[PDB]
């Protein structure tokens, strides 16, 4: 029921933008205490901060906050995230490090799963490169497909007229 | 000294004194356990039994196999009695078998014993076929899956008391929350998956105790024949897709098609042929209405009633009852008038009237109070009187008066061995069932289903007699060893099905007795025209499947059918307004297939706009309709729905009688059942409190201190009438019938806890059900579907109406060395063809003794068995090229299996890779066996059994189209509502909606009945709030986590239908078929 999506890498200035991230569990019947990490995204150190998880949500007591919001999901099977008002600064990298407890009673395994995706958020977008061929190509063919009826409603008829 | 016999043994009292005495023997023995009289009544019947041999034995005396068995089960017991000897269990054993007499002593059934056992030399062919067939594909099975269900999820990496027969390595190996066996999974990309932190591993034990494994011949053979009887058969289909891919699936397809149908077909058939060679050789009277109307008021005001129900419409229904019978006892004294009764008394329906009068007012006056409540079930009985009005069931009901004489004998016979298996059983196994109870049932009890006392083993037989023998089987297996377990019961399921299938060919028996004008009007007709939007038509159509979870993953694929919607919109457009401009407007509309047609436009249009707002969304669920586009297009449908319509539409005048003897059987429920199935639960685990806890319901419901308690109702009751249809449905397909029966022996009074099986006698309700709502109804339809396919074979002739007129020349053309290389001379001689067959069948039972668990002495001693089978097969091949083509093509089919036999043993030149698998080539050389079914080379029965699937196989190609355009219909629906979903019961991970190929093996094992209850009571999760209406599912635009029961009731209840009728016309076409060649 869940499904793993790669995040859009492309944001509009003036816009919000969701740096969605999913991450599934091999069996969906257990049950885990997750954390949740997503790091800096600057030219420099991008490791230093941005919003942390541990029992309850937690302030970043630094200046890469308030232009945020918790968009994940209850049970933290997906963790996005949504950034407000992106402008020209905001860019580069963004990281995610999810890390999972099982406890079955007997051996309490621990794994863990980075994910980091880029961003820059251009001055305005252009359109969608597919969503304009496919439309050029859907024309041409429903001009074809109309110009092969009518011919044939030339020869027909002028053979029909004797 | 032998003169006096006579003026006995023939003298009428000899017989009835010994029949009394055996019917005296057959009740106290098991209707009884009331002991200090068994010493006394057997040495009596010693006595009569001795008095019996030393007459007839003077008269004649083994001149009747019958006496074989009075005699020396006799002389064993008097052996016995009085002699050291005291094999006392063994000699109770053999006392059961004197119940077998009664056939002896009824010459009607001895006789029709007789020539059944007569009969019987006709069906040697075919069980021989049928082993034949079992052992190839358990070699296959063993091909394919030994080993596998070994898997485990083993704890890696490894770190450093109860019932002895329960216990669990949970420690080792991972387990689901309440099952008995570790979870099974595989390495393959689609089989199961582990939990993390484990690894898959081949260790242990099997399930079932071990029963249920392909890792030897024998096992898969008892799998195989389990398959064949389709019994219980999905959770075999759900450990073997958890040990491996769903590409195994092709396997179970092709046996059920093979086993389940063709084989039961020409059984079937034989029988039906055989019944007929056996057969062959033998003062205001007018004045209706108002009574009419007066009846069917009151037939509705038994139908509202229900639970719970307020006392100000009770009263209501109760008035109702007093004044229908202050008509029906105005009108009789009426009828009483015409003179005199003498004839009143003389019509068969008074007899009947006046019992409903006598018994409408007695429950009157002095059985208000104080009279017991069953006296109110015979109110049904009223909805019989509608029947004097309507022909048909006076018809049927006549015409089962006229086939009494017959019936009877083989009823009697049934309930003769169904009485002398239950004995014979109770006493064979009864002590093991309690000796070793501790393995059958933890806290050591015996279960709901055993054979300790003789109403549970009654039970046991009538459930095998249903099939369900596997589950009991394990048991058996479980408690008394094997050796003794399989015999009985393979003794019972063989004579029990002949018995019972000879008796349902008998009921049917019983029954059946501005020229653009012509331009477009030729455009439109052109084949290059019909084939282009056949082509657009089947594009439309198989884009629907890709519309699953993956939607939003598949990100380009999603535009690209965004456009091509509004392309296949665009040319179905312009194909309407061009046959509008050509055939003229009106003539359009008359035509019934462009009406579905102008649907399906329709259809197109509002899906389209739909999208584009989001308060119309909903109209975008319409274009599931689209397939139906395929069903007038192509000629090869549209005659396969006019013979379905010709042959199935008339059985609505009959289909009615049986709605009504179910809704008999319904409020006959709902009066009995109703309100009384609530139940107290621990709300976490779902198992109940014993009624020494929470008797009553204020318990279950105290103030607060202790109140870890749930009051609750049953998923399926008997509440009202609609939810009585529902549960006697799901009884009459066999699945979950089990835990309504429960539910109903468990029951006590309306707030009362549920005790565990306080009155065990309501099985006699199901069993009247399943005797008269289920086995003569399905009789009664088949038998009109049979009249009228014989009606339209004769209107027309035709080889069939399932076929179009370019088949039938198909059908018909179907039906129909010098140079001293003298090797010519020799390979046709009948000495090297018979050493080719000798080689096949060693082959194949050199492999037969291969195993799972094999010493490598052996192992390597097949290999090169195999290797030097593929050496002699090599040299055959060379010495045919010398006498000689490549143009015969059995001979194309043996030199690809050679060609890939050697590239397979020794692969690439026998040391170039690996990865080529052991035993593929085994089953390469076994393919070839094939050859053992060809006309003139091999048993001339194999060909002659197999030549009506070669003459049918275009209807069938048909109709298996035709269910596979359906299929694909409500597999699409589904996938569109039942995803999301919470996994539950008969829903998993194998089985459920979230793509193409799980919902169609969903709908394979709904058409199947392999357990669609377990998928309803997924659905049903919104009954009581087990679900998350808002839930966030990742990756997906779709919020929430619910069912909707009254989408999903409809939904399976119209395929079942649908599936049901294809699948009898299916059968019929086969039958027919063999009956018309077994007529030379
Ligand atoms: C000993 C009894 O072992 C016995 O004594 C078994 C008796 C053998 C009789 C076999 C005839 C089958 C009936 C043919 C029916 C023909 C039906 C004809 C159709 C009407 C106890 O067994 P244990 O406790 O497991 O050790
Ligand atoms: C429309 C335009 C013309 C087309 C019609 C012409 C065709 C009409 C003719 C025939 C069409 C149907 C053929 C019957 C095949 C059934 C097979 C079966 O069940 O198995 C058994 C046989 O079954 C029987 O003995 C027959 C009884 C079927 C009644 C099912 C009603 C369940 C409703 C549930 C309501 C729940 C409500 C809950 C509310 C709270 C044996 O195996
Ligand atoms: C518990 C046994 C399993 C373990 C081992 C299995 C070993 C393989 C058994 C070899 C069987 C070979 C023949 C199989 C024929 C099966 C019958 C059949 O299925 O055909 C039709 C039904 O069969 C018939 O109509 C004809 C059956 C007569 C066959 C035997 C004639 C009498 C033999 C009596 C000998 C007593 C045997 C004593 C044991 C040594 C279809 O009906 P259905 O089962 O699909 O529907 C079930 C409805 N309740
Ligand atoms: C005049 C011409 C004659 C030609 C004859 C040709 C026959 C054509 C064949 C038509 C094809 C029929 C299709 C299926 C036939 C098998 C039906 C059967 O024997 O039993 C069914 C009846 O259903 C049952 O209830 C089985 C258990 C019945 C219990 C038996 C106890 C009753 C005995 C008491 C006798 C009292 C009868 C009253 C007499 C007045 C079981 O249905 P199923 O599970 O096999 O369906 C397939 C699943 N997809
Ligand atoms: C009238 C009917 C005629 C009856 C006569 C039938 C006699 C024909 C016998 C020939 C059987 C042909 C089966 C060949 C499939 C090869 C199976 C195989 O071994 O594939 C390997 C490759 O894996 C695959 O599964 C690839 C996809 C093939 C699976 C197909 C299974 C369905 C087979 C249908 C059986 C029906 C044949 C009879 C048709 C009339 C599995 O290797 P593994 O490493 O995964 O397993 C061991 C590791 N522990
Ligand atoms: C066409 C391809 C792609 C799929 C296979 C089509 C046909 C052969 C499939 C689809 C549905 C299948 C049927 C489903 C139900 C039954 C009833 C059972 O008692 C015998 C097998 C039988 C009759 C199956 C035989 C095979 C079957 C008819
Ligand atoms: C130990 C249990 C054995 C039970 C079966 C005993 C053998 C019964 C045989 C009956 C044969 C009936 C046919 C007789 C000949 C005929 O009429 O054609
Ligand atoms: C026509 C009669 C056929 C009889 C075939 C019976 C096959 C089923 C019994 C299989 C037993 C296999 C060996 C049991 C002991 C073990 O598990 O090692
Ligand atoms: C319960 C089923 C009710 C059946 C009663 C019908 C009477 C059968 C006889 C038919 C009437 C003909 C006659 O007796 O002359
Ligand atoms: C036809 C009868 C077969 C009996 C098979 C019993 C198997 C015994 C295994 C130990
Ligand atoms: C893809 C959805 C399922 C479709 C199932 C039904 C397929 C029917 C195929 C009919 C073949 C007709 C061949 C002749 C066509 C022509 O004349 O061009
Ligand atoms: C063909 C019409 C149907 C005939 C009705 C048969 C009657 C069966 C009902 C039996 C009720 C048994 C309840 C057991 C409780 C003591
Ligand atoms: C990009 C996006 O959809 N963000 C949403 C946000 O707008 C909404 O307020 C919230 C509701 O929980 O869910 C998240
Ligand atoms: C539009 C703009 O210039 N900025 C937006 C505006 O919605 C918001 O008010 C501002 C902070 O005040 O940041 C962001
Ligand atoms: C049951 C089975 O074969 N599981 C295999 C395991 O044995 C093997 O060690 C592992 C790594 O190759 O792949 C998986
Ligand atoms: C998340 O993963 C690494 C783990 O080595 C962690 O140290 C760091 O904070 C993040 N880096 C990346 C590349 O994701
Ligand atoms: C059952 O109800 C009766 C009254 O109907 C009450 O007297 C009795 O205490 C109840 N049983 C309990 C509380 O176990």
């Amino acid at each position: 029921v869940c499904v793993e999506v790669p995040s859009e890498t492309e944001a509009v200035q003036g816009n919000p933008m969701k740096l969605r991230c999913i991450s599934c569990m091999k069996r969906e019947e257990v049950e885990a205490t997750t954390v949740v990490e997503w790091f800096y995204r600057p030219e420099g150190g991008k490791d230093f901060l941005i919003y942390e998880y541990r029992n309850g949500h937690q302030e970043v007591e630094s200046p890469f906050q308030g232009r945020l919001q918790w968009n994940g999901s209850k049970d933290l099977q997906d963790v996005s995230i949504t950034v407000l008002n992106v402008t020209l600064n905001d860019s580069g990298l963004y990281t995610c490090n999810v890390s999972r407890e099982f406890e079955f009673e007997a051996h309490r395994p621990f794994v863990k799963t980075t994910r980091l995706i880029p961003l820059r958020v251009t001055e305005e977008a252009g359109e969608d490169f597919t969503s304009v061929v496919s439309e050029i190509m859907m024309y041409i063919l429903l001009v074809f497909l109309t110009l092969w009826l009518l011919i044939e409603m030339i020869y027909c008829y002028r053979k029909v007229s004797k | 000294i032998r003169r006096t016999t006579i003026k006995v043994l023939v003298h009428p009292f000899f017989q009835l004194f010994i029949l009394i005495s055996v019917l005296i023997d057959c009740v106290f023995m098991s209707l009884t356990n009331l002991p200090k009289w068994r010493p006394v009544l057997e040495n009596t019947l010693l006595g009569i039994y001795t008095f019996e041999i030393l007459v007839k034995l003077f008269a004649r005396f083994l001149g009747d196999p019958w006496n074989w068995l009075d005699f020396s089960v006799t002389v064993f017991e008097v052996i016995i009695r009085y002699s050291p000897l005291d094999f006392i269990p063994t000699l109770q054993t053999a006392r059961t078998l004197r119940i077998l007499k009664i056939i002896p002593l009824n010459q009607g059934l001895k006789s029709l014993v007789g020539v059944l056992i007569h009969c019987l030399k006709q069906l040697i062919g075919v069980i021989i076929l049928t082993l034949f067939f079992l052992s190839i594909f358990s070699l296959i099975g063993m091909g394919l899956f030994m080993g596998n269900l070994k898997h485990k999820c083993f704890r890696w990496p490894q770190e450093n008391t109860g019932n002895p027969y329960y216990i669990r390595e949970t420690e080792n190996f991972y387990y689901l929350e309440g099952e008995r066996y570790a979870l099974l999974c595989g390495n393959r990309t689609d089989a199961g998956q582990c939990p993390e932190g484990y690894v898959c591993v081949k260790a242990g034990i099997n399930p079932d105790q071990g029963f249920t494994n392909f890792d030897s011949f024998g096992w898969a053979l008892f799998a195989l024949f389990r398959l064949m009887a389709q019994d219980y058969p999905e959770v075999l289909y759900h450990q073997i897709l958890y040990a491996s891919g769903k590409v195994y699936m092709i396997f179970f397809v092709v046996v059920s098609f093979l086993f389940s149908f063709y084989m039961a077909s020409l059984f079937l058939g034989i029988l039906a042929m055989a019944y007929e060679e056996e057969k062959q050789r033998v003062m205001a009277p007018f004045t209706d209405l108002f009574l009419i109307i007066c009846i069917i008021l009151n037939v509705c005001f038994l139908t509202l009633e229900h639970y719970p129900m307020s006392k100000q419409t009770n009263t209501l229904l109760n008035i109702g009852n007093l004044v229908f019978i202050g008509i029906f006892t105005a009108e009789m004294i009426f009828k009483i008038i015409a003179m005199h009764p003498y004839g009143y008394f003389q019509v068969g329906w008074n007899i009947f009237d006046s019992m409903i009068v006598f018994h409408g007012l007695i429950e009157l006056c002095l059985a208000n109070v104080a009279g017991m409540a069953l006296l109110r079930l015979f109110r049904m009985l009223r909805i019989f009187k509608l029947g004097k009005y309507w022909p048909t069931f006076q018809i049927l009901m006549w015409s089962l008066s006229n086939s009494w004489v017959a019936l009877k004998d083989l009823v009697l016979l049934l309930f003769t061995f169904i009485f002398f298996s239950a004995a014979f059983g109770m006493k064979l196994f009864g002590k093991n069932y309690e000796e070793f109870v501790c393995h059958i049932d933890k806290d050591c009890q015996l279960p709901r289903w055993h054979m300790h006392d003789f109403f549970h083993s009654f039970l046991n037989v009538f459930r095998i007699l249903c099939g369900e023998w596997v589950e009991t089987l394990w048991d058996c297996m479980e408690v008394a060893g094997q050796s003794w377990c399989i015999p009985f019961y393979l003794m019972v399921i063989l004579i029990g099905n002949l018995l019972v299938l000879y008796l349902f060919l008998a009921l049917v028996s019983s029954f059946s007795s501005q020229n653009i004008r012509k331009t477009c009007c030729k455009i439109v007709e052109n084949n290059w025209f019909k084939c282009f939007i056949g082509l657009v038509t089947l594009l439309s159509t198989g884009t629907l499947a890709f519309e699953d979870i993956y939607m939003d993953q598949r990100k380009t694929i999603k535009i690209l059918l965004e456009y091509a919607d509004m392309i296949f919109t665009y040319i179905f457009i312009l194909e309407m307004l061009l046959k509008w401009m050509a055939y003229g407007f009106k003539a359009y509309f008359s035509n019934g297939w462009y009406r579905l047609d102008f649907v399906v436009v329709i259809v197109f249009c509002l899906s389209l706009i739909g999208k584009t707002r989001e308060e119309l969304k909903p109209l975008i669920s319409m274009k599931f309709l689209r397939p139906l586009r395929v069903l007038s297009q192509f000629e090869r449908m549209k005659v396969v729905v006019r013979a379905l319509i010709k042959t199935t539409l008339p059985t609505l005048n009959v289909f009615l009688v049986c709605l009504m003897i179910w809704l008999i059987f319904s409020i006959m429920g709902v009066d009995l059942f109703a309100g009384r199935f609530y139940e107290c639960i621990d709300p976490t685990s779902g198992e109940r409190f014993p009624s020494s806890e929470v008797m009553n319901k204020s318990r279950c419901e105290s103030l607060l201190f202790n109140e870890s308690m749930l009051w609750e109702n049953a998923k399926m009751n008997f509440d009202n009438v609609g939810n009585g249809f529902l549960s006697l449905l799901q009884v009459a397909t066999f699945n979950g019938w089990i835990t309504i029966m429960n539910s109903a022996i468990d029951s006590v009074a309306v707030n009362i806890q549920p005790h565990f099986e306080v009155n065990i006698y309501m099985y006699c309700y199901f069993i009247n059900f399943i005797i008269f709502g289920v086995f003569l109804p399905l009789s009664m339809l088949i038998t009109v579907i049979i009249d009228n396919f014989n009606k339209h074979k004769i209107k027309l002739g035709g080889s069939n109406i399932f076929i179009t007129v370019k088949q039938r020349k198909q059908y018909r053309r179907l039906k129909k060395n010098k140079l001293q290389g003298f090797i010519f001379d020799v390979v046709t001689s009948q000495a090297f063809n018979v050493i080719v067959m000798v080689l096949i069948c060693f082959q194949a039972i050199a492999m037969m003794i291969d195993t799972d668990v094999q010493s490598l002495q052996m192992s390597i001693a097949l290999y090169w068995i195999n290797s030097i089978f593929v050496m002699l097969y090599t040299m055959e091949c060379i010495l045919k090229l010398i006498a000689f083509y490549f143009t015969i093509a059995w001979n194309i089919f043996d030199f690809m299996v050679v060609i890939f036999s050697i590239t397979g043993l020794c692969l690439p030149m026998t040391v170039g890779s690996y990865l080529v698998p052991p035993s593929l080539v085994q089953l390469i050389l076994l393919s070839r066996i094939i050859h053992m079914l060809r006309l003139g080379k091999g048993p001339k029965v194999f060909h002659n059994l197999m030549l009506p699937l070669m003459l049918s196989l275009p209807a069938l190609l048909n109709i298996i189209l035709l269910i596979f355009l359906v299929m694909f219909i409500y597999a699409v629906f589904g996938m569109y509502n039942f995803a999301y979903v919470k996994k539950e019961a008969g829903i998993n991970d194998v089985s459920n909606f979230e793509t193409f190929g799980n919902s169609m093996l969903c709908l394979f094992q709904v058409a199947i009945f392999a357990g669609w209850d377990g998928m309803l009571d997924a659905i049903f999760n919104s009954k009581w709030s087990d679900c998350d209406p808002d839930k966030i599912n990742p990756g997906t635009q779709v919020r929430g986590d619910c069912g909707n029961p009254s989408v999903g009731i409809f939904y399976f209840v119209s395929y079942i239908l649908i599936s049901w009728l294809i699948i009898v016309n299916m059968y019929i076409v086969v039958v027919m078929e063999f009956l018309n060649i077994a007529s030379k």
